[PDB]
RNA sequence: GUCUACGGCCAUACCACCCUGAACGCGCCCGAUCUCGUCUGAUCUCGGAAGCUAAGCAGGGUCGGGCCUGGUUAGUACUUGGAUGGGAGACCGCCUGGGAAUACCGGGUGCUGUAGGCUU
RNA sequence: CCGUGGAGCAGAAGGGCAAAAGCUCGCUUGAUCUUGAUUUUCAGUACGAAUACAGACCGUGAAAGCGGGGCCUCACGAUC
RNA sequence: GAUUAGAGGUCUUGGGGCCGAAACGAUCUCAACCUAUUCUCAAACUUUAAAUGGGUAAGAAGCCCGGCUCGCUGGUGUGG
């Protein structure tokens, strides 16, 4: 026959790997490079802002590494774009765009220092990095934690690093991995950044859609439809979601709804159950076999 | 053509055995370690007899085979060709060194590979009997003259135990009865109530 | 019952040529294969150096390429229609994959032209199910269960009721 | 003219007859071999 | 005679222990050591940048300096007749805070707390730790069962 | 009661098979104009929302394997210090202290940090 | 499809390593200039080797960072 | 890494035969194989793992307060 590979001393002397390297979500070689600080900084937090691209959202938080686990200070969700105008799109480059120019308000706001670093109020998609003024606090900064995302050039992390730097916060990059750096010119095309911020790489699409065929632009934009979104207002609407979330970036929470304390899921048995059940197998088998013979 | 065994009676280095490091070791004497009708169960061979050092000492893996022909032959004399089952349980695993002299001297003095020899501690079984309830005496004088082609002081044991098992004669019957313990071969496999049921339904279906 | 979308399909075919030996052979046979895939395959090199077929270390002996979806299907009829959609029971694999060889390929639909010969080729199917790609998908990678692989008699029975053919035993 | 080749069978009692003694410790330990800019920090700090 | 090697007799030494194996946990790069604190030395063979001679493995020292990665510390040899206390620098992952300081901390908070209370309650309190004091005078009961007797049992080979 | 994002300790968390998943979510899933990358839109990247808990995932089950923690083995093996103890030796006994590990037999099968949801 | 490393990492051996220290690509020359401190043999002297820094010029990456030779343990030389 | 012995499975192959044109169709077998067991081992093996032993601490150079300096680190008279 063959050896089998799942043997008793395999399993002895098998070793498992991180519960985050199991499920895949964390990659711990990234992870010690950059939440690690540096032993004579002492306690000094080291930000770093967590974006992560979801199937149907997007989240931005900032957070900061402690021995018990780390801390997030301010974090922002793409589905909370419909309160600001952005009824549908909620994963686009644009949403990515919005979420983290809200995360970045939201942290000023709560931080007290809104009237300083205001950023770039009018987009631009170009290079821009904030600098420290005299005689008031610091800006803060940060570095983005892109995850086991694919870093190639148009990435809505870097998407939502821009929607942050045009907040105010200060985190290096450099313009080679925005949409619009050309490979082979070497060379970056804020005007391209800047369509694609506000969203136009959607709008020509469904204009295409327009030009030849009309279900299949139904199928595949069903719910614009029913939002009544069309190309030309994208603009416009990502405009006012902007100045919306310069207003008012500060959160409210849900109010708590009392729970009627109802078990969903079936409770672990006990050891009396399991001995009990075990027993009535071997009595009913034998009564079975008795006859059975 | 070999040394006296008096010159390797103690347990004075430590275990040399045969490796990638110690070649060129000539084989050991004994290649067989049990003989008879070694092809039975275990209910036909419920008597068992042992001899046991009383000496921490090395025997030789000649010695060995020795007192295992001589037992043989006294066996196969007495209780039949096939009425008993030998079992040496000593397999020789120290090789011992010579420095032969042919004029160096002492100078570069490391052994060469000479033969095998086996460790034995105190209250150590050397060989074990297994046979028949009426054959008692007869092992025990089969054992009694093997006695001789060792070293040292040994006894023999007549064992409470079960023929070539760990378990106590006196309820291995009522054991293998009840089905706790399922025969094999020459031994048992012990049935402890831990596995799946599918295996406890197969055994008493 | 059933569940709608836990039915089977194809999910990639791939095709093959191993000719043992590297030259105008090899091309010749890389292009038989793009016209009949309707893209470029690509060259695999010999993982070892043995004589008795008379290859060395990396070089290039052989000619693969893979397909999936219409191209796929078309390419996979063609090749059924050849061998008159007759497998055998041992042509099955016990992970629900099959496959199978043409001697030449001109049979298929392919027109013969003198300069580049005669190439045979192995046709070979990977059957799949919705969801599959959880087992090579990047973030979060894992199993695809029990119930959900695919099993050779699964296999059979796909074959022979979408295609409507017979295993011949062997 | 073989000889012994090494030994410690005097050493220990040599050490003790005059006794192992723990490095002197003491208040305001020397600055060498400090990070040579918080150092440089120091001395600005102290400086005014 | 032997070799000088740095690394001589240390497989067991700075080996990984069974099934602990791979990524360092992050715990110990997210800890703190200032200046002055009591630190204990275990080389790990995981990282090889920074590792601590092996003459220092289980010793304890005292930080005095503290780096980007690393750590210098101050920690006594017995060299032959004397000890000398000289430092060396080690990256972080190959120490650990030792708890032998932390436990007279704890002692010398609450010992302090318990002398500035009952300061003015006049009462007396003892914060000397005295050795373990031989037992005092004490009944057992006996519940009307009496003691049962032990004897040796007697020898009986098993071999 | 429970999930998601980021985690700490890294199997009490793993492995095999089976049963159940309300809502949100996570997913599977639908396409390749744009960004991006491949022999192949399979992977990666991008644009979506027709369908589904089938799978992942979560909870539970197995006189389950493993793992963790106890009892037994056992005051056994070994061992600090002592004797003008025994023995031809090999070794052993005692006094003064410390004191294991298999087989075998029990119990358990993730805790928890920050932020944000669902159970109106 | 299974596969905790049963392979590979120049060489002896040992340690270490799995979205890596292994394999394949892209770009480069931190194998560069410079003052000190420390460890290893040690007399606590040199050479050799190595470790943390600091000051410039750089490389790479989106970045955090990493890099002043080889994953570590050996591969080398006073005065005139 | 060495190492003895029997048990149960199959065609996974080989060896003696046998009915078979042949047929994993079939008969014994001997084997190699697999699964549970079993005897005996390691200075250059090890999951475990002592006794003896090697460091460190057992306060005034300590704790608790208030305030200054810093060109370092700094969301923050933040951290040090
Ligand atoms: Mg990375
Ligand atoms: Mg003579
Ligand atoms: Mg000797
Ligand atoms: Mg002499
Ligand atoms: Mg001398
Ligand atoms: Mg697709
Ligand atoms: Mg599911
Ligand atoms: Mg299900
Ligand atoms: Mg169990
Ligand atoms: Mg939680
Ligand atoms: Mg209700
Ligand atoms: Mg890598
Ligand atoms: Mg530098
Ligand atoms: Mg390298």
């Amino acid at each position: 026959f063959v050896k089998v590979v799942k043997n008793k001393a395999y399993f002895k002397r098998y070793q498992v790997k991180f519960r985050r390297r199991r499920e895949g979500k964390t990659d711990y070689y990234a992870r010690k490079r950059l939440v690690i600080q540096d032993k004579n900084k002492y306690n000094t937090p080291k930000y770093r802002m967590i974006v992560r691209v979801t199937n149907r959202d997007i989240i931005c938080q900032i957070a900061y590494a402690r021995i018990e686990g780390d801390m997030i200070v301010c974090a922002a969700y793409a589905h909370e774009l419909p309160k600001y105008g952005v009824k549908v799109g909620l994963t686009n480059y644009a949403a990515a765009y919005c979420t983290g120019l809200l995360l970045a308000r939201r942290l000023l706001n709560r931080f007290g220092m809104d009237k300083i670093y205001e950023g770039q109020v009018e987009v631009t998609g170009d290079e821009y990095n904030v600098e420290s003024i005299d005689g008031q606090p610091g800006a803060f900064t940060c570095y983005l934690d892109a995850g086991l995302a694919r870093t190639t050039t148009g990435n809505k992390v870097f998407g939502a690093l821009k929607g942050a730097v045009d907040g105010g916060l200060s985190i290096p990059h450099s313009t080679k991995r925005f949409p619009g750096y050309d490979s082979e010119s070497k060379e970056f095309n804020a005007e391209v950044h800047r369509k694609h911020i506000m969203g136009q790489n959607v709008a020509d699409y469904m204009r295409y859609l327009m030009e030849e065929d009309e279900d299949a632009y139904k199928k595949q934009f069903s719910q614009y439809i029913k939002n009544n979104v069309t190309p030309d207002m994208m603009e416009e609407m990502y405009k006012k979601a902007h100045a919306a979330i310069r207003e008012n970036p500060v959160y409210e929470k849900k109010p708590k709804r009392e729970v009627k304390k109802k078990r969903w899921n079936r409770p672990k048995m006990s050891l009396a159950q399991k001995k009990d059940r075990v027993a009535q197998k071997k009595a009913s088998f034998l009564r079975a076999q008795e006859r059975a013979a | 053509g070999r040394r006296p065994a008096r010159c390797y009676r103690y347990c004075k280095n430590k275990p040399y055995p045969k490796s990638r490091f110690c070649r060129g070791v000539p084989d050991a004497k004994i290649r067989i370690f049990d003989l008879g009708r070694k092809k039975a169960k275990v209910d036909e061979f419920p008597l068992c007899g042992h001899m046991v050092s009383d000496e921490y000492e090395q025997l030789s893996s000649e010695a060995l085979e020795a007192a295992r022909i001589c037992a043989n032959k006294y066996m196969v004399k007495s209780c039949g060709k096939d009425g008993f089952h030998i079992r040496v349980r000593l397999h020789p695993f120290h090789v011992i060194r010579i420095n032969k002299m042919l004029q160096t001297g002492m100078r570069g003095a490391f052994g060469k590979p000479q033969g095998t020899v086996a460790r034995v501690h105190i209250g150590q079984v050397i060989m074990s009997i297994r046979t028949k309830l009426q054959n008692k005496e007869h092992v025990v004088e089969a054992l009694r003259r093997a006695k001789f082609k060792f070293p040292g002081r040994q006894k023999i044991h007549i064992s409470k135990k079960w023929g070539f098992t760990k378990f106590n004669a006196d309820e291995f019957e009522d054991m293998v009865a009840e089905k706790r313990l399922i025969p094999d071969g020459c031994g048992v496999k012990y049935i402890p109530n831990r596995g799946p049921l599918d295996k406890w339904r197969a055994l008493h279906s | 019952k059933e569940n709608p979308m836990r039915e089977l399909r194809i999910r990639k075919l791939c095709l093959n040529i191993c000719v043992g030996e590297s030259g105008d052979r090899l091309t010749r046979a890389a292009k038989v294969l793009e016209q009949l895939t309707g893209q470029t395959p690509v060259f695999s090199k010999a993982r070892y150096t043995v004589r008795s077929f008379g290859i060395r270390r990396n070089e290039k002996i052989a000619v693969h390429c893979t397909v999936r979806g219409a191209k796929a299907e078309e390419i996979l009829e063609k090749g059924l229609k050849v061998r008159e959609y007759e497998l055998r029971k041992n042509n099955f694999s016990d992970t629900g994959n099959f496959g199978f060889g043409i001697q030449e390929h001109i049979d298929l639909g392919i027109k013969y032209d003198p300069s580049i010969g005669i190439y045979g080729l192995d046709f070979y199917v990977v059957l799949g199910r919705p969801g599959f790609s959880i087992a090579d998908k990047k973030r979060r990678t894992g199993c695809i269960g029990a119930k959900h692989r695919i099993s050779k008699e699964e296999a059979m029975r796909w074959f022979q009721q979408k295609y409507d053919g017979i295993i011949l035993p062997g | 003219a073989k000889s012994k080749n090494h030994t410690t069978h005097n050493q220990s009692r040599k050490w003790h007859r005059n006794g192992i003694k723990k490095p002197r410790s003491q208040r305001y330990e020397s600055l060498k071999g400090v990070d040579p800019k918080f150092l440089r920090n120091m001395r600005f700090a102290k400086k005014h | 005679t032997n070799t000088k090697g740095k690394r001589r007799g240390t497989r067991y030494m700075f080996s990984r222990p069974f099934r602990k194996h791979g990524v360092v946990p992050l715990a110990t790069y997210m800890r703190i050591y200032k200046k002055g604190d009591i630190v204990d030395i275990k080389g790990m063979g995981t990282v090889q940048k920074g590792m601590p001679h092996k003459c220092y493995h289980g010793k304890t020292g005292r930080v005095y300096n503290v780096t980007q990665h690393a750590v210098g510390i101050v920690v006594n040899k017995q060299v032959k007749g004397k000890i000398l206390a000289k430092r060396i620098n080690v990256r972080i992952e190959h120490i650990k805070h030792s708890k032998s300081r932390d436990s007279f901390l704890k002692r010398v908070k609450e010992n302090d707390q318990k002398k500035k209370e009952a300061k003015e309650k006049g009462t007396w309190v003892q914060l000397k730790r005295q050795p373990a004091p031989p037992r005092e005078a004490h009944f057992v009961r006996t519940n009307g069962k009496e003691p049962e007797l032990l004897e040796p049992i007697p020898y009986e080979f098993m071999a």
